[PDB]
């Protein structure tokens, strides 16, 4: 009955997914052109890159 | 606190390059202004003297 120890399994799963979701948002593209910064500063002008 | 008055002579089709963030021969290799320039750009035709 693996659901018996679900109290601590949920804790460790929330600790894991909180870090995995935080790092997954790093590769996001919120209203931008690229997710990485090297493809933005070296492709767009400073007035628009900022 | 302190005001700097830069003076020079350029052509007519080069006056637009004095604005911040512009690109051209005068903007890049002659006179560059930062993206956060604070001040006023003044230009008038001096064909009768220059």
């Amino acid at each position: 009955t693996p659901s018996a120890l679900g109290k601590l399994q949920d804790v460790v799963n929330h600790n894991a997914q909180a870090l995995n979701t935080l790092v997954k948002q790093l590769s996001s593209k919120f209203g931008a052109i690229s997710s990485v910064l090297n493809d933005i500063l070296s492709r767009l002008d400073p007035p628009e890159a900022e | 606190t302190n005001v700097y008055a830069d003076s020079f002579v350029i052509r007519g089709n080069e006056v637009s390059q004095i604005a911040p963030g512009q690109t051209g021969n005068i903007a890049d290799y002659n006179y560059k202004l930062p993206d956060d320039f604070t001040g006023c750009v003044i230009a008038w035709n001096s064909n009768k003297l220059d």
